[PDB]
């Protein structure tokens, strides 16, 4: 069980941060610049990141190829991080779009079409520009 | 990249 394993590393990170140690798991530091990249875009881009959100609005009948449509726009010329952080923030905008619209369902399904996306485009850029260390060295 | 968006000038 992956499950068994990820429930025993939280209550341990959580034992050792409530005695003043720190456990941080290797995806910590990528996921704290992440939020923070993610933050900064949404108040640095707010015209050009509406612009992208408008290009999609996401229904229960929305397949994988309509978001990847828009997402390929976005990375048609190639791949920066900046792109990569306005791939996140855009997947961000329809989730919050979602549930906006009660449709909380569909947060599932972007989470998989990101994570898709990631792995056949995003990734073999990542791991040939310095790995999402680089990233945190950036934007951490 | 050519530059496109705002975000590609950081880059």
């Amino acid at each position: 069980s992956q499950s068994n394993r990820e429930l025993v590393v939280d209550f341990l990170s959580y034992k050792l941060s409530q005695k003043g140690y720190s456990w941080s798991q290797f995806m910590a530091a990528v996921k704290q610049a992440l939020r923070e990249a993610g933050d900064e875009f949404e108040l640095r881009y707010r015209r050009a990141f509406s612009d992208l959100t408008s290009q999609l609005h996401i229904t229960p009948g929305t397949a994988y190829q309509s978001f990847e449509q828009v997402v390929n726009e976005l990375f048609r010329d190639g791949v920066n991080w900046g792109r990569i952080v306005a791939f996140f923030s855009f997947g961000g905008a329809l989730c919050v779009e979602s549930v906006d619209k009660e449709m909380q369902v569909l947060v599932s399904r972007i989470a998989a079409w990101m994570a898709t996306y990631l792995n056949d485009h995003l990734e073999p850029w990542i791991q040939e520009n310095g790995g999402w260390d680089t990233f945190v060295e950036l934007y951490g | 990249c050519p530059a496109r968006y705002g975000w590609d000038y950081e880059c």
